[PDB]
Parts: C-alpha cells; structure tokens; sequence
C-alpha cells in the first residue's frame, strides 16, 4: 500500500475573465468546504469549534489565477474563514500565530515548499492598515485590485512587492473571500463591482459588518428564541447607526458564524 | 441591468390565494428581490424580500407563516404565495431588486430597479 502526506481541500477562483457566476459559484463552493456536517443555528451555520478540531480537517485552500497566468494559494482558517498564510511557487509566508498550538497548526500547511516564512505580525485589519498606509476605506476592491493582488502576492518573493503592498495585497483579498463568505451582504457588494466592472471601496456598513462578526455571532447563539439580549448596532451605507434586536434581521444578512 | 414585471394580482374572498410573479429579464442575475404594498393615500410598506445566491427570506410581521416567498432561478422569476388572504392585504404589490438587499431589506429606497405592480384586491365579505 502506499503511504500519502495529507492533504486539504483546494477551490479555485481566476480573475480572468470572472463573472457573477464564476465568483457567486467560488462563494457558494467555499461556504460548502466551510460548513460540512456544520450546525446550523436560526437557519444560520456555525463553523467548527476550534477546540477539538482534528488537525486533518482545520484548514481549505483557495487557489488563486489572473489574467497573468499566476497562481497563489492562500491558506484559510475553517474556525473562522480567515487568511492564515499563502504558497507562491516555491515559498510558503505565514501570518504570526496567536498562540502555540495555532503555531503547531500550521506547520502542517504546504509540506511541498523550499522556503517557510513567518511574519512578525499578525493578520488583523488594524495591523495590515498600519503597514499598507491606508485604511479599508480607502482601499478599492473589485476584480482590477484583486488581478493585482494576486500577482503582488506572486512577486512578493522575487522582491518586486514590498511590504505596504504586500498588506494592501491581503487586505483586498481578505475581503473579496473571507468576508464574502461570511456575509452575503458582501458577496453581493464584490458581486456588483464585477458586474459593472467597477472598483471602489467599501463603504460604511460593510467595514461595520467585518467588525462586528464576532459579535453578531455571539449575539445570534446567546439570543432567546432569536430575540437578542442587548440590540447590535450596525451601520448604513451613509455612517449612520441603526439598532437590530432579533435574528430575523440577521438572516439575509450573515452566511456563517463563528462558534459561541 | 435588469427589467422586472410582476404578475398574478387579482380578486379574491377573504382566505382566498394569489401567487404574484416577479419576472427578472433578461435574467434574475442573482439579485435579491424584495416585495413591497401600497394602498391609496397610505405609504408603501415592504413585506418580504430573498436573498440572491442562498434564498434566505425575510418577513414583515403582518404576512408571516401566510405568505411564502421563493427563488426560481431557472425561470427568472421570485414568487410571492399569499394565503389566507385579509381586506387588509388589498393593495398595489410591487417588487424591487437589489444586490445586494440592503441591510434592512424594508427599505425600499435603497433598491435599484422596480416593476410597474400587480393589484391585489380581498372582498370585505365572503362570497354570495
Ligand atoms: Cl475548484
Ligand atoms: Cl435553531
Ligand atoms: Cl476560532
Ligand atoms: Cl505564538
Ligand atoms: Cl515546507
Ligand atoms: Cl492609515
Ligand atoms: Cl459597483
Ligand atoms: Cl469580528
Ligand atoms: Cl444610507
Ligand atoms: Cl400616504
Ligand atoms: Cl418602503
């Protein structure tokens, strides 16, 4: 019998030539390598907990094409379908882990490269701001800055990328998958920047939404038969806030959640 | 773009049925579609809405567990049921698209394309 290293699952998305349907199409097939067998909560699925989840099963890779013919892999967090690293031929680069056993995890991602690197800094939005020199406010996203990105990431190891556009690089792509996948009230955003091939950057009530996931997932798995103990303020597209208090408003909204 | 044109209104006794049609050309695209209801001299209220790639629905709570609405990507269309059918419901029925819905998806003037409407009518009393 032979014996393989492990493997986790890929599922790709190109740039090149990207439709509604090829980026609904790459949505819906990373929600479904997120949420096998998953609970579901209110209608809504719930990624695993990360305690006692098997090595074998933590991570999915989204591989990555463009236009220019280069391809990146980046490496997600089932937990919370976040970005943990990326492989770009044959170099593998890492976000710096929270803690030792998120260190011992991804020691088992892309066993087939040369050169393994890890950043001194984290992943988080903040951390990424500071070092591209621009918030998410201003940073465009749609298939012309997610074309670029993929090939910043490629070029990253020949020195061609620094490091501002390399963080800018991971803040357009974080977005444009992990936050897509998590709320399909941003997949629909980078579905109409494709439609009108437009870029732009996303506006009040999608940054209030990436930041307040975590919440809104405690909220939602806390609640009394979908009524929530305390409203969740959220904001509209013109900054202004407005107050949820059940589930109900939150099912169109939300895709998945992290475990509470 | 998209052209939307509802059908499917009519006349009915109170608990009769009427299934709207919101017909999306050339194609339904993966919009989300609300519907919304407007009877003279009163302002426009939403009543439901569907999302685009997951058909996760919503409800205002004068409609709930009667009416029913769903996704027919194949036929370009979203379906309003409307069971057990009130003289309250009497209205305009009108659907909105949008991608995607906004945030409270009763707000219709975040909406980006409408139809022309459909006239619901429920009699004030049974029949004969
Ligand atoms: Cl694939
Ligand atoms: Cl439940
Ligand atoms: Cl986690
Ligand atoms: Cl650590
Ligand atoms: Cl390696
Ligand atoms: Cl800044
Ligand atoms: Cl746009
Ligand atoms: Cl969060
Ligand atoms: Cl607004
Ligand atoms: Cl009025
Ligand atoms: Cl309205």
């Amino acid at each position: 019998a032979m014996i393989f290293p492990k493997q986790y699952p890929i599922i790709n998305f190109t740039t090149a030539g990207a439709t509604v349907q090829s980026y609904t199409n790459f949505i819906r097939a990373v929600r479904g390598r997120l949420t096998t067998g998953a609970d579901v909560r209110h209608e809504i699925p719930v990624l695993p907990n990360r305690v006692g989840l098997p090595i074998n099963q933590r991570f999915i890779l989204v591989e990555l094409s463009n236009h220019a013919e280069l391809s990146v892999t980046l490496a997600l967090d089932v937990t919370n379908a976040y970005v943990v690293g990326y492989r770009a031929g044959n170099s593998a680069y890492f976000f710096h882990p929270d803690n030792q056993e998120d260190a011992e995890a991804i020691t088992h991602l892309f066993t087939d490269v040369q050169n393994r690197y890890t950043f001194a800094f984290g992943g988080n939005y903040d951390r990424l701001e500071q070092l591209a020199g621009n918030l998410r406010e201003n940073i465009e996203l749609g298939n012309g800055p997610l074309e670029e990105a993929i090939s910043a990431l490629y070029y990253y190891s020949t020195g061609g990328t620094q490091l501002p556009t390399l963080a800018r690089s991971f803040i357009i792509c974080i977005q444009m998958i992990s936050e897509a996948a998590r709320f399909q009230y941003i997949e629909g955003e980078m579905r109409t920047r494709i439609r009108y091939n437009r870029r732009s950057a996303p506006d009040p009530s999608v940054i209030t939404l990436e930041n307040s996931w975590g919440r809104l997932s405690t909220a939602i798995q806390e609640s009394n038969q979908g009524a929530f103990a305390s409203p969740i303020q959220l904001q509209r597209r013109n900054g202004s806030k407005f107050s949820v208090y059940d589930v109900s408003i939150l099912i169109p909204i939300i895709a998945l959640m992290v475990y509470r | 773009q998209v052209q939307l044109a509802e059908s499917g209104g009519g006349l009915v006794q109170p608990g009769g049925s009427l299934r709207l049609s919101c017909v999306a050309s050339p194609s339904l695209d993966y919009y989300g579609i609300g519907w919304f209801r407007q009877a003279p001299g009163k302002e426009r209220e939403g009543v439901s809405c569907i999302t685009g790639s997951e058909g996760s629905t919503y409800y205002a709570d004068s409609v709930k567990g009667r009416f029913t609405i769903s996704r027919d990507n194949a036929k370009n269309t979203v379906f309003l049921q409307m069971d057990s059918l009130k003289p309250e419901d009497t209205a305009v029925y009108y659907c909105a698209a949008a991608d995607p819905l906004p945030l409270v998806c009763t707000w219709g003037d975040e909406y980006d394309y409408w139809g022309q409407g459909t006239q619901v009518t429920v009699s004030s009393e049974p029949k004969t």
